[PDB]
DNA sequence: TATAATGGGAGCCTCTGATGCA
DNA sequence: TGCATCAGAGCCCAAAAT
């Protein structure tokens, strides 16, 4: 049962979340790049704010 | 050639302006011609008072202007530029400590330019913003679905601008107010406003069981203070109840003008229904430091009296076009000026923190940004901003009157129903009954009636006639549904006697039901029957024989109508030709009295009573939004008098300043052969040779150089292993020359990349050093003609970087326009229709000689099947094609206007007329009866159709006068056993044509994630084989069919491979492989934290990814 | 052998990072000068493969005599660029977190 | 979306026997291209397949021994003619192909009642089976002549309508 | 329709065998050029080109003519798969 | 459909209602490891009831069940079908709890997977049919028969 | 329910 | 006289006694002629062939 | 030979409705509220309407065409649903054994008559035609055996057998009570309704089942 | 790296199934 | 135990999208 929550998250392969060069030299991707973005930054943030020993708030 | 003109109405008012819905709306909004101290608090200027003064220092709002368009119209479209003006405003920044004043003019950005037609160029393409109708704020009362003897009580404003409230009288009696989703007792709210027991009860207590619900008494213990915090504490759950932060919260969701807004339509519908005056578009005031109640209890008073059943209360009809108002494209775009003005405000006090809160000037205090950007997002990505339909100039008319139901702000697809799609009985005159669009928008998008004008309120009124004691003026007065409603209005055909009316019962309409009625009790008269009907509908002759299903098509089809090289207006007219051609701007007319001094094919110079001389270019061969052909073309000729008014150039689509959609065809109504089977037409090729249904089109090509990491792309004529018959039509600099043609293939402007940096493969090492030939260091990338496409090079721009007036986008050297244009005749699978919704693609052009011929040997040149008519019940065509007949020889067109036409008698004399030409003058050159003709006489006494013992001259008569000739196949000369109806019809070639629409493909590009080809015949795309179609092929059991469309005519990588090389090599094709979707979707559960694994039948795994992905 | 089955069940973290060719430590994409990926970010090559075949990033090793190695160097393997569509990352989060599929689908089953 | 696939307007083919339609060579060219390639290469009209694409690339290079060749490959093989929405499985049938000039895929009448297809525009789409198991599933099961029953009512599907019925009937 | 589908449907007990028979045959014939054929030089599929009649293309029209004459046997389980693809490529080569 | 004209087979309708009553409801357990108000197929209850019959064991009392097509339809043994089917997130977690393993008995499965549907010339009735000429057939005879 | 104004 | 469902009852009747090929035939014989008659019949609509009762 | 007639007549177009509006009168005409106008529309095509009556007719128009347009999307919906039901349904072998069967009624009981009278013929048809008999059923002198596919001539030989007293309902095989697994059997299901002939096992019957009952959905009532 | 600064902001359908109250 | 209330689930196809 504790398989349900996540201790490792699954990063999809990057083809499949692309970031590609249209014609014009412009980019285009894929939102998932953001949503990891966004859980990786706070992950990070948190790592760090618990090696620094910040309040419980 | 002679026009007669049939019916007797006479209508005492021209049709309005055709576009004003659009003009006028936007003129109201910018206020630009009026000078500034002059301007009214609406549109523009009411924004600018709503969002200031910024209070945080204090920034305020002087005035604004509007500068003149850096480029003008034809400019723009050329150089791919929104047409606009820079908006700038005076404002003046004020420390109400120091008293130190700092004023200057900012520039806010640019804003469009509404063009004189009507529409909008947002870079460089034509759009149309859409009419929007929707509930009109105000107070209404609908009855409670779940309790029959209930009522709910909503209160609407403006959109964006305010909560709905809803009044409810629970089952447990107390009167609950629902606002933002949560519920409490009304008892409250009007406690905070200083109401007490003493005056609600007075007030409320005639109404015996409802006002008891009301009283509570807790709620009058406490003060207003407290009844104020309570309140907050129940709207705003966590919220810290301080005293200001509720008064704030309170105030601005009821007295707040900024934050709370009914509209001027919602205080007129307000006070009109209950009975009061309000002194603003807010529920409340704040005033003498409490809040003063306005429309709370008037609503409360009438919501009671409802549920009593006291007489004079009535629930709301919420179709009702009273109702139901139009946002116009002043009032949208000023929404979303609003929208970027709070934005630009939100900035202007968080500048007002930070910095120096010394120094600061109201340039430093503005960015401008969010002003231009939510302007910027209204025009281009809107859901009301439309490309334009310019198809030909009905086409953008019409598109200006649509309404939309859709759109920010309004219904979904699914979510609108049978009520809003109705034709309510308040669309008369209004909103046209027929033209809506067939399938899933039917009912959502409309069409502003001919007579209909929108107020300022936004409500649609139309004109009648004011009839005193029996006499009919010629004052119309303009009138909502709502005063509508209130007269006995007679049908504008009753007859009259001069102003008199002269029968004895009236044919009229009170509250949209259908009365007979005394002329003593008639108040008004409708205007025309013209008023009921959009403008595409006012174009269909003999409208009244046409069942609605179809009149539809043929309002709409009319829209699609090409622009041709040879275009005649009808020969039987409605009578609004001329004007949708004037109203279009399409056509070229003089300003004043004059004579022609210059006629050009690209210009006229006219000398008017001034002395001016006056120069009028032409706009030659340019392409519209749909790539047909606008050109003017010059009606006049050197020293011409001419009136002011009178025609001087003809625009697309129009004959001597009529609208000219199509061609005046001789039409027999006859099967043939089955090539007119299930609506299929046959044409002759005699329709190609003289150059009828053709039409002129040219597509726009279009390619960018860039800089790249890898250098730079160049426009040349040097393009590498290319034969000089390959480059023969390109110029010194790559670009192909004005005047070649240009057929699938062809280069149009050449191009080289340089190539991405690559090992060459082993085999190209031993191919290169084989050869000696040294692998160029470019590729080819030069734009080509796709597949179907081409014509004659027309025009080509080419703009580089560095050269004056011009700047490209961020890392483009240079762009290129190749402009290619086609003659296109009529060919098989072209779309024609009539304006009666008859409507086939042409199946066969036969040769002269095969097509069925009159006794004197014209050709017709369609035949039309008479199976396409019973089913339909479109008998317009029918008296069109008759009355066609009667005037194909006599020389002449017609007008008949809809609903008082020509009727079957006048038909008829015509046709008597007719048939002295057709056959008089044969019986002088010295021809009696053919052998055939009588036989075709014998068969039609046997049909009843001639009188037994006339001559045959006397049985012809006969059939002449029901539109029936006798007919000769051209193929064998004997005649078709029954006389045949035969006459001239107006046909229209529509804009589906098959050139457009032919698409095949092998194989082609795919997809990055699924490897799937992509769609669509631009892309190169494949076709999609769909869930229908896969269980299509599973009901017939094919198995190996379907598995090829799913693996190697897909996304099977290795198979679709192994596919075309075994095709090539002339193998039959592979087993195929695991489809890469599949591999996709396994991937992207894993992503999703399940494990997808392939077992064999020992359950043991396989691997679908061979390998490659596991460690 | 042949498919004749699909199984589906719920993975470890264990297997969530047994499937996994690293850890992605970065939120960056790819550098906005060269344009190849950042390392330790989304797109980087040392985890979900080559963006080109047969050939690592700092092209050290360019051909297929090299299948398998790892540049000592650049860090990627040399394999076929097709591995990009199949190599799965991982995150390591600092707290476990629900899987709100688990969580929100009622009647919730950790509920 | 699948390969070997195209779209056109529809138009009626009366002359056509029930087994058949007209398909626009144009798109039977491209649909069958690679096969008429190999076939190109048989014939001397090119070396080889590269040099045989390169040919057909170009539409002024297009001589009329290809179209002859087109007429050998297409031989005895069917295709499949679908119209939107496929609301049962004779939404889908198979045609031995009768190249035509022009653009427009001609329909056979029988057929029409099937498809609920008219000539008021509209289009339908055609694909190529590939294999030998597919062609002959075409040919066998999805053949229009093979199928004139409903497999709803088991009434006659393909059966005179309108023009057909009035012929007879005066 | 098909040439003799009635009877070829009579041979079957599914109609959905009778495309396996069909399919398969076809294959085979291209495999190994035609030249396995149970037809005889009159009985040929014959196509008509601009130089006169030739050999027709297409195996599945072949293979359906074939049927028709009784001289092909199917079933299940009549050869080992091995077996019969040696036999064929010893008989008729490629 | 009769009202509107429409002559249309009952069989096929019986098809349909078939897959409504697929369904059974465990009234009584008996000596199996069932629960009481368990929902299962009722092919499934009526193979454990002969398995338990024949082995001695008091079968599981059930009830006639009737689900509606969507729910019928989401309630179907493939995972795969009924996630493709709809509600998805919710089919998906169960399946993933149960650790369910799709058979690819159905259309829908296979046409997923790009594989030969279990109908038409891909059923395992046709599909192994083999054709031989009487030359190679009788050759093959008497290489079979020299062993 | 709200992150926000659960934090505040 | 042939109209619809006479003409429906004779292609299903073909198809029991004749089979498939035939009636197929079948079907193309009774489609060219259908049309070929419809066109020389002479069959047309004009405003009179809608003919008002005078019973209305 | 009145064109309109013969078109109207043979079956080549049109019905008498669409005639009656031609050249009878249009009729009778209903509000947005599906109330009816007490005014008819009594002119015709041929003669034309008054602006009045056009107006009148547009809303009943406008509702047909509201109809229909949210029609499609509800029986797209049921066809899919359909479709996911059955999709696995397939006829997998010749016979399941079974013993079980269905009665198909020839006489509906009127409840105006409280009597038995017969079915409609087409009801018959759709119930018996094709059918496997499930016992032996002996009428009119003739032996219709167990097992028989019942053809058209034989339904219509039940028909009048039940006409005649000597039969009230009939045995058959049917997918309701066949016992196969993932599927039915031959004989339960029985013809192969397009080719007049038992279904070929591998016939995937129940995905022609959804497209059978989907096709028509756009024709009823909304 | 230093005057003091201390709680946000937008908002508008039908069926089925579980859950929270008589 | 029997009944509202609410959250979450769905709502045709292909073409095209300028
Ligand atoms: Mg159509
Ligand atoms: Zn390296
Ligand atoms: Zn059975």
């Amino acid at each position: 049962p504790e398989w349900m929550i996540l201790e490792a998250v699954p990063v999809l392969p990057p083809d499949l979340r692309p970031m590609v060069q249209v014609d014009g030299g412009r980019f285009a991707t894929s939102d998932l790049n953001d949503l990891y973005r966004r859980l990786i930054n706070r992950n990070n943030r948190l790592k760090k704010l618990l090696a620094q020993g910040a309040p419980e708030i | 050639m002679e026009i007669k003109r049939f019916g007797r109405i006479r209508e005492v008012i021209p049709l309005p302006p055709l576009t004003e819905i659009q003009v006028e709306s936007y003129r109201r909004a910018l206020q630009a011609d009026v000078p500034p101290e002059k301007r009214e608090n609406v549109g523009i200027q009411a924004a600018f008072r709503e969002t200031f003064p910024i209070e945080e220092l204090v920034l305020d709002f002087l005035e604004y202007r509007l500068g003149e368009p850096p480029f003008p119209q034809d400019e723009c479209r050329e150089k791919d530029l929104t047409y606009q003006a820079p908006l700038y405003a005076r404002l003046q920044l004020i420390h109400k400590d120091t008293g130190l004043i700092k004023e200057d003019e900012v520039f806010l950005g640019h804003i469009p330019l509404m063009t004189e037609d009507g529409s909008f160029i947002i870079n460089g393409a034509d759009r149309v913003i859409v009419s929007q109708i929707h509930r009109s704020p105000g107070v209404y009362f609908t009855p409670d679905p779940a309790r029959p003897g209930r009522y709910i009580a909503s209160i609407i404003p403006l959109p964006k601008r305010g909560p709905w409230i809803d009044l409810e009288v629970e089952p447990n009696g107390v009167v609950s107010m629902k606002v933002n989703k949560r519920k409490f007792p009304l008892v409250l709210l009007l406690r905070v406003l200083g109401y007490d027991q003493e005056t609600l009860a007075r007030e409320l207590g005639a109404y015996g069981e409802l006002v008891q619900g009301l009283m509570d008494e807790s709620v009058f213990a406490m003060r207003p203070e407290e009844a104020l915090i309570r309140l907050f504490t129940l709207l705003r759950p966590g919220d810290p109840p301080k005293r200001d932060k509720a008064v704030a919260y309170v105030y601005g969701l009821i007295a707040d003008p900024r934050r709370y807004d009914l509209g001027e339509a919602g205080r007129y519908k307000a006070e009109e229904k209950l009975g009061i005056r309000l002194s603003g578009r807010t529920l409340a005031r704040f005033e003498d430091g409490e809040f003063k109640d306005e429309v709370f209890l008037p609503t409360l008073r009438y919501l009671f009296a409802l549920t009593a059943g006291v007489p004079g209360h009535e629930v709301d009809d919420i179709d009702h076009l009273g109702n139901r108002r139009i946002r116009t494209v002043g009032e949208l775009m000023t929404d979303q000026f609003r929208v970027g003005l709070a934005r630009l405000a939100r900035g202007v006090r968080e500048r007002m923190l930070m910095g120096s809160e010394d120094s600061l000037t109201p340039a430093k205090l503005v960015n401008s940004r969010p002003l231009e950007a939510a302007i910027r997002e209204f025009f281009s990505r809107s859901q009301l901003s439309q490309f334009k339909d310019e198809t030909n100039p009905l086409s953008s008319l019409r598109h200006k009157r649509r309404i939309s139901a859709l759109g920010p702000g309004g219904l979904t697809r699914e979510r609108a129903g049978f009520d809003v799609r109705d034709v309510h009985r308040t669309h008369y005159g209004r909103i046209c009954p027929v033209e809506t669009p067939e399938g899933a928008n039917i009912g959502l998008i409309t069409s502003l009636a001919a007579y209909a004008r929108v107020d300022e309120l936004g409500f649609i009124r139309t004109p009648y006639r004011r009839v005193v004691g029996g006499v009919v003026t010629d004052e119309v007065v303009y009138m909502t549904a709502t005063e509508e409603d209130r007269y006995t209005i007679a049908q504008a055909n009753t007859p009259l006697e001069g102003n008199r009316i002269a029968a004895e019962r009236v044919v009229a309409r009170r509250k949209g039901e259908p009365v007979i009625v005394s002329p003593e009790e008639v108040e008004f008269m409708d205007v025309s029957p013209k008023q009921v009907f959009s403008v595409n509908t006012n174009l269909i002759p003999f409208l009244e024989h046409d069942d609605a299903n179809r009149a539809l098509m043929g309002s709409n089809m009319q829209t699609q109508a090409v622009p041709l090289i040879r275009a005649q207006a009808p020969v039987v007219m409605t009578g609004l030709e001329e004007r949708v051609v004037r109203d279009s701007l399409a056509a070229l007319y003089a300003e004043e009295d004059g004579e022609v001094a210059k006629v050009d094919g690209n210009r006229i110079v006219v000398r008017y009573e001034d002395g001016r001389l006056v120069e009028y270019p032409l706009r030659r061969f340019y392409r519209s939004n749909q790539g047909t052909a606008l050109d003017q073309r010059p009606r006049v000729v050197v020293g011409q008098r001419v009136r002011k008014g009178d025609l001087l150039a003809d625009g697309p689509a129009s004959e001597n300043g009529f609208l000219a959609l199509g061609q005046n065809v001789l039409v027999a109504i006859m099967p043939f052969d089955g090539y007119n089977f299930e609506d299929a037409i046959v044409i002759s090729e005699e329709l190609l040779k003289r150059d009828f249904y053709t039409s002129i089109h040219i597509e726009r090509y279009e390619i960018e150089a860039r800089d790249t990491k890898l250098g730079p792309e160049r426009i040349t004529r040097d393009i590498p292993h290319l034969s000089e018959a390959a480059l023969r039509d390109l110029d010194e600099e790559g670009v192909v020359r004005i005047g070649a043609e240009v057929k699938p293939g062809d280069i149009l402007v050449g191009r080289t990349s340089f190539k991405g940096e690559s090992e060459p493969t082993p085999e190209e090492r031993l191919l290169r050093s084989i050869f000696g030939e040294k692998a160029r260091d470019v590729k080819d990338t030069s734009l080509r003609v796709p597949p179907g496409e081409g014509g004659i090079v027309v025009r080509t721009v080419r703009l580089r970087r560095g050269d004056p007036g011009v700047e490209l986008k961020p890392g483009v050297r240079e762009v290129v326009r190749v402009y290619v244009a086609q003659k296109r005749k009529l060919q098989v699978g072209d779309k024609l229709a009539n304006r009666h919704g008859n409507k086939g693609v042409v199946a066969k052009i036969l040769p002269v000689e095969d097509m069925p011929h009159l006794p004197d040997g014209t050709p017709v040149d369609v035949i039309l099947n008479p199976l396409g008519v019973p089913s339909r019940m479109n008998l317009g065509q029918i008296l069109e094609t008759h009355l066609g007949l009667a005037g194909y020889f006599l020389g002449q067109r017609y007008i008949s206007p809809i609903f008082d036409g020509a009727k079957e008698p006048e038909i008829k004399e015509l046709l008597a007329q007719a048939f002295e030409v057709y056959f008089g003058k044969r019986k002088g050159e010295g021809f009696g009866v053919d052998k055939r003709e009588v036989e075709v006489l014998r068969r039609a006494e046997k049909l009843g159709l001639v009188t037994p013992g006339k001559t045959p001259e006397e049985q012809l008569k006969e059939l002449f006068l029901q539109g029936k000739v006798v007919l000769y196949d051209g193929r064998t000369g004997e005649p078709i056993e029954g006389p045949i109806v035969v006459g001239q019809m107006f046909i229209m070639k529509l804009y589906h044509m098959v050139e457009d629409k032919m698409h095949a493909r092998s194989t082609g590009p795919y997809s990055l994630i699924t490897q799937q080809p992509l769609g669509g015949k631009a892309q190169f795309g494949g076709q999609r084989f769909g869930e229908m179609e896969v269980w299509a092929l599973e009901a017939y059991g094919a198995a190996h069919t379907l598995q090829e469309m799913l693996t190697l005519k897909s996304d099977d990588i290795e198979g679709r491979n192994a596919a075309y090389e075994a095709i090539i090599k002339g193998e039959d094709v592979p087993e195929p492989s695991v489809p890469e979707s599949f591999r996709v979707l396994v991937k992207e559960l894993q992503a999703l934290a399940l494990d997808v694994q392939t077992l064999d039948e020992k359950d043991n795994p396989v691997d679908i990814f061979e390998g490659l992905a596991s460690k | 052998k042949e498919v004749r089955k699909v199984r589906i069940a719920l993975a470890s973290p264990e297997k969530i990072r047994s499937w996994s060719y690293g850890e992605v430590e970065k939120p960056e994409t790819i550098n906005y000068r060269t344009l190849k990926p950042e390392r330790d970010g989304l797109f980087d090559e040392r985890i979900f493969g080559p963006i080109k075949d047969y050939e690592c990033a700092c092209g050290k090793y360019k051909r297929q005599r090299f299948e398998g190695k790892v540049c000592e160097r650049c860090g990627v393997e040399v394999t076929k660029s097709i591995v990009r569509r199949y190599r799965m990352g991982h995150i390591e989060l600092a707290t476990p977190a629900a899987h709100i599929w688990f969580v929100k689908d009622v009647p919730s089953k950790i509920g | 979306r699948v390969d070997y696939s195209g779209r056109s307007v529809i138009v009626v083919g009366p002359q056509l026997k029930l087994h058949q339609c007209g398909l626009p060579k144009r798109m039977a060219l491209e649909l069958f291209k690679p096969f008429l390639l190999k076939k190109m290469e048989e014939k001397g009209i090119a070396p080889n397949v590269k040099a045989a694409r390169r040919m057909l690339e170009r539409q002024r290079d297009i001589k009329d021994e290809v179209w002859d060749a087109l007429e050998e490959v297409i031989h005895g093989k069917v295709v499949l003619l679908n119209r939107a929405p496929t609301l049962h499985r004779l939404g889908i049938q198979a045609f031995q192909p009768v190249l035509v000039e022009g653009q427009s895929i001609q329909l056979h009448p029988l057929v029409c009642e099937a498809f609920n297809a008219d000539f008021d525009g509209d289009q339908m789409a055609v694909h190529v089976p590939l294999s030998s198991f597919a062609q002959a599933e075409a040919r066998i099961q999805m053949l229009s002549a093979h199928n004139l029953l409903s497999p709803a009512s088991g009434e006659p599907l393909a059966k005179p309508s309108r023009d057909i019925i009035l012929g007879l009937y005066y | 329709a098909e040439p003799g589908i009635d009877k070829l449907f009579g041979m079957v007990d599914s109609k959905y065998r009778l495309t396996v028979v069909v399919a398969k045959r076809a294959q085979q014939l291209l495999r190994h050029g035609f030249k396995n054929t149970v037809l005889e030089p009159e009985e040929r599929p014959k196509m008509q080109t601009l130089e006169g009649l030739f050999d027709d293309p297409n195996a599945v029209t072949w293979a359906m003519k074939e049927l028709l004459t009784g001289r092909l046997v199917f079933g299940e389980n009549l050869v080992p798969e091995d077996r019969l693809q040696k036999e064929m490529e010893r008989l008729y080569p490629v | 459909y009769r009202a509107q004209g429409v002559k249309l087979h009952d069989k096929h309708i019986e098809i349909v209602v078939r897959q409504m009553m697929k369904y059974v409801e465990v009234t009584d357990p008996g000596d199996s490891r069932l629960l009481e108000g368990q929902v299962l197929e009722k092919w499934d209850v009526e193979a454990l009831n002969e398995r338990l019959i024949a082995e001695g064991k008091t079968p599981v009392a059930w009830k006639p069940l009737l689900m509606g097509v969507t729910k019928s339809a989401l309630s179907t043994k493939s995972w795969l079908s009924a996630a493709s089917f709809q509600n998805t997130t919710h089919v998906l977690t169960e399946a993933a709890i149960a650790g369910k393993k799709d058979e690819l008995i159905g259309l829908k499965e296979n046409v997923i997977l790009g594989r030969l549907i279990p109908a038409g010339t891909g059923s395992d009735f046709v599909r192994f049919t083999q054709v031989v000429d009487q030359k190679t057939l009788k050759a093959i005879e008497e290489a079979r028969k020299e062993a | 329910s709200d992150p926000v104004r659960q934090y505040l | 006289p042939q109209e619809k469902n006479s003409l429906k009852d004779l292609v299903y009747q073909a198809f029991l006694r004749l089979g498939m090929e035939k009636t197929a035939r079948l079907l193309d014989a009774l489609k060219y002629y259908g049309f070929t008659f419809s066109t020389t019949s002479g069959i047309t609509i004009g405003i009179d062939d809608a003919v008002i009762p005078e019973e209305k | 030979f009145n064109p309109l007639y013969v078109m109207a007549q043979s079956g080549a177009r049109g019905n008498p409705q669409q005639i009656r509006q031609l050249c009878g009168l249009r009729g009778l005409m209903q509000k947005p509220s599906g109330e009816t106008f007490e005014v008819p529309v009594r002119s015709s095509f041929r003669e034309g309407l008054t602006v009045l009556e056009y107006f009148i007719s547009s809303h009943g128009a406008r509702k047909g065409g509201a109809d229909t347009a949210l029609r499609t999307a509800d029986s797209g919906y049921l066809t899919r649903k359909l479709v996911d039901v059955t999709h696995e349904i397939v006829v997998r072998e010749a016979d399941c054994g079974t013993t079980n069967y269905i009665s198909v009624p020839l006489f509906q009981p009127d409840e105006v008559t409280r009597s038995l009278r017969l079915r409609k013929r087409a009801d018959i048809e759709a119930g018996l035609y094709g059918r496997v008999l499930a016992r032996e059923v002996e009428v009119l002198g003739v032996r219709l055996e167990e097992g028989r596919y019942l053809s058209m001539d034989d339904v219509h030989l039940l028909i009048k057998a039940a006409e005649a007293g000597e039969i009230q309902e009939v045995p058959v095989r049917s997918p309701l009570t066949c016992q196969t697994r993932y599927g039915v059997c031959q004989k339960c299901y029985g013809y192969d309704l397009s080719m007049a002939r038992p279904v070929s096992i591998g016939e995937a019957v129940g995905i022609v089942a959804a497209q059978s009952i989907g096709e028509p959905g756009t024709q009823l009532t909304m």
